[PDB]
């Protein structure tokens, strides 16, 4: 019975954790800054170079 | 633990009166001890109200029986009202039938001792005191905690307590300085300086220190081996007028 | 005993399949913060936010 | 909502040629997010106007 | 997967502690329920529904008393035993009549990065979904009713286990879900099964997003309507004893009323106080109702208070308050350990009888922060876990 609830418990403790979301959180960040930049970038060639 | 049982003397008496006569009703011997030492009130000098007289003695044979082991020691004064008092520990048959045998010899008679706030809190002063072989004077620091018994109808606030980690006992001195009463000048207006609670006008049942005393007003329990002379000093002034 | 035995398997699957996708998904984290925005293709308005 | 609401867009010329409406909203969106309001509108002049600044 | 419990179900119990329990209820709650509970499961009696009326109503005619009509319940109309929709009505009326003899607990729910979570709990949805995670581990039988007086819907729960050749029953669990609030209240209980129910009913209300709970206190509440009041739903949950008037906003009327009966224009009489310290030296019957009225605003809030008069609005039993001071450059600290039945009740009397000093009073020492245990660090309050 307790082999079974103490995986239950840390099946939701690993999901519910601030470290997994974090994870997400970090994720989505990180996707963004590099989009900004490639697009910023490009802008700024095509603005004065060809 | 050690409970030692108080009790007073109404008008001087001599104990050494007839040891060899104090016997053979008990069918055992009984030594005695003769002894006198200063006790400073003030540090800086004390007068004569400080000449003390005290006796000691036991009725036993058996060192190994550590249970059925019981002490009488005398300490007081002749100048003031009450002359001096009485303590014993433990329960047996030794621990009245001399007290009979100067109940119908003096003509002096008993009474229970009766402690109160203005008392109570003053006696862990003269317990943590110390005194060396110098004549310095330097304080062994206890955690004290204070038990607090409050009459009420519906029983609301039936009992409370206040515990000090000494170390902030510690704090609380050196902040006020170099001083003989510490209870008078760094803990019990501090709690009254925090709170706002008189630790005085409240009934207080009992104030413990760490595994030093164990002191309640009925009767004061503490494991050391005898009780020391600040504390029967102390004592005295209290149930004088 | 049978039943609840496949349960305690099915379930420890899920866990190991829930934490290694926990810990792969921190190792991807810290390869998307090196070598993607610290290098020379940084944008200098962006330098400030970076700094 | 019923308190006022207040809108900020950005558009650029080219000696007379339109740019892309698309690509330039997410540049002033998230300029002016990653750095606020009052700084954010300045850039927008050092970038568009001081192009050679950057070069 | 037919775990779960139906209403015609009788598990085994015993007579004896049933028959002390039924004793407690008054005549007019034995007489209604058994009403309900031939039209529902029937009985041994060999009559029909009016047959039933009449005979009990010849009983409560005569004014008889309750011991009998009990023995008749369990040796007549239901002597093999009582089922276990039966049972659970039982105590929902009990519930009901004295909720001074249950315990209660609070709980929180945190989802994510910490933000809490309003539960949003449905009773359909709730009692399958319940019922079905707890049928592959042992036999669930849940019935929840909602509190007749209050908004708050009250979970039942009991585990059945194997042996006496059928199953027995076990200890009850309560839970109890308020109306609009992230704050769960259930029952104490030390056990596997206990643990059990809790974590199953977290997995349930996780559907969306995984959902934690967390224990707020540790000391228990004796009533339902005091801890409704501490941790529930209400204007009185953060704001209490000095601050209890704002809860209630009887001192600031309405800016469209009538400006004659206003109270800055009326004005108010209050005593002098002396901020020299008088009280460690030491009448007029004017002064003497004010010194009076003084310990009266500051433990309750309000002159009249808020409900003999020394009883607080809700009582405490235990509370902890750790106080923190620097002193020389250095932390000197002091536990203050309190039990009691109203702690904060029993400190305004010891006001009254001058024993310590009002003016002198922390506001934690006060009443704020009921059935909170806290330590205090440089003049703030912050909770202890």
């Amino acid at each position: 019975n307790q082999q079974i609830i103490s995986v239950r418990n840390e099946i939701q403790e690993l999901k519910a954790g601030k470290d997994w979301h974090d994870l997400q959180n970090e994720q989505a960040k990180l996707n963004d800054k590099v989009k900004l930049n490639k697009r910023l970038n490009d802008l700024t060639s095509t603005l004065l170079g060809k | 633990p050690y409970t030692w049982k108080f009790l007073g003397i109404s008008k001087q008496l001599s104990l050494e009166n007839g040891i060899a006569k104090l016997n053979q009703l008990l069918n055992l011997e009984v030594d005695l001890d003769i002894q006198t030492i200063r006790v400073p009130s003030d540090p800086d000098g004390g007068t004569a109200a400080d000449e003390y007289i005290r006796y000691e003695m036991r009725l036993d044979i058996s060192n190994l029986d550590e249970g059925t082991y019981s002490k009488f020691i005398f300490l007081g004064n002749s100048k003031m009202e009450v002359p001096m008092f009485l303590c014993y520990c433990g329960t047996d048959n030794r621990n009245e039938v001399v007290l009979q045998w100067l109940k119908a010899e003096y003509g002096v008679i008993m009474w229970p001792i009766k402690f109160e706030q203005k008392t109570m809190i003053k006696l862990a002063d003269a317990s943590i005191v110390h005194v060396t072989k110098e004549n310095i004077e330097q304080i062994t620091w206890f955690s004290s905690k204070l038990y607090f018994e409050p009459e009420t109808q519906d029983k609301n606030l039936r009992q409370f307590s206040i515990e000090i980690p000494r170390e902030s006992c510690e704090g609380l001195a050196l902040g006020y300085g170099n001083t003989m009463h510490p209870y008078n000048d760094a803990i019990v207006p501090y709690i009254y300086n925090e709170t706002g609670m008189a630790v005085e006008r409240l009934p207080l049942t009992s104030v413990i220190l760490a595994g030093h005393t164990k002191i309640m007003r009925e009767s004061i329990v503490t494991s050391t081996r005898s009780l020391r002379n600040r504390v029967l000093a102390v004592v005295l002034q209290s149930i004088q007028f | 005993n049978e039943r609840l035995e496949a349960i305690l398997s099915r379930e420890q699957n899920l866990l190991e399949e829930t934490r290694k996708l926990c810990m792969n998904l921190k190792t991807n984290n810290k390869k998307r913060l090196t070598e993607k925005l610290i290098q020379k293709d940084l944008h200098p308005v962006l330098n400030k936010a970076m700094e | 909502c019923f308190l006022p609401m207040s809108k900020i867009s950005i558009a650029l010329w080219k000696g007379g040629e339109r740019f892309n409406q698309i690509d330039l909203d997410e540049i002033c969106y998230g300029l002016i997010k990653e750095y606020g309001v009052k700084t954010g509108l300045k850039e927008i002049c050092n970038v568009c106007l001081f192009p050679d600044m950057y070069a | 997967n037919e775990l779960r419990l139906e209403d015609n179900y009788v598990p085994t119990s015993d007579t004896l502690v049933v028959f002390k329990q039924l004793m407690k209820l008054p005549v007019t709650v034995l007489y209604d329920l058994t009403l309900s509970w031939f039209a529902k499961f029937g009985g041994s009696f060999d009559g029909d529904i009016y047959l039933l009326t009449e005979t009990l109503d010849l009983l409560i005619e005569k004014g008889v008393r309750r011991n009998v009509i009990v023995n008749r319940i369990l040796y007549v109309y239901w002597p093999d035993g009582l089922n276990v929709f039966q049972l659970a009505e039982i105590d929902c009326h009990l519930m009901i009549s004295k909720p001074e003899k249950f315990k209660w607990l609070p709980s929180k729910a945190l989802r994510g990065d910490g933000k809490p979570y309003v539960v949003k709990l449905q009773p359909a949805k709730f009692i399958e979904n319940l019922q079905t995670d707890l049928a592959k581990i042992y036999h669930c039988h849940v019935y929840m009713f909602k509190h007749p007086s209050l908004p708050v819907l009250i979970t039942r729960i009991q585990l059945f286990d194997s042996n006496g050749k059928p199953l027995i029953s076990r200890r009850p669990y309560y839970v109890a879900f308020p109306l609009n609030s992230p704050i769960i209240f259930h029952s104490v209980d030390k056990d596997i099964y206990a643990r059990l129910v809790l974590q199953s009913i977290s997995r349930t209300i996780s559907e969306r997003e995984t959902i934690i709970f967390k224990p707020v206190q540790k000391i228990p509440v004796k009533s339902i309507h005091n801890i409704m009041t501490l941790l529930g739903p209400s204007r009185f949950a953060e704001s209490m004893g000095p601050w209890e008037c704002y809860a209630s906003a009887n001192f600031e009327r309405s800016p469209l009323h009538d400006y004659k009966k206003h109270q800055g224009l009326t004005g108010k009489k209050v005593m002098v106080r002396e901020f020299d310290d008088s009280f460690l030296n030491d009448e007029e019957p004017e002064i003497r109702r004010l010194r009076l009225e003084k310990n009266m605003i500051k433990f309750k809030g309000s002159a009249n208070g808020v409900m003999s008069r020394y009883s607080s609005l809700v009582p405490i039993e235990k509370v902890g308050f750790t106080l923190k001071n620097e002193i020389n450059s250095r932390i000197i600290t002091i536990k203050l350990k309190f039990n009691g039945n109203d702690i904060f009740g029993g400190l305004h009397e010891l006001c009254d009888k001058n024993l310590i000093n009002i003016d002198k009073v922390p506001g934690w020492l006060a009443g704020e922060n009921g059935s909170f245990s806290g330590t205090i660090m440089n003049g703030d309050f912050q909770r202890e876990q």
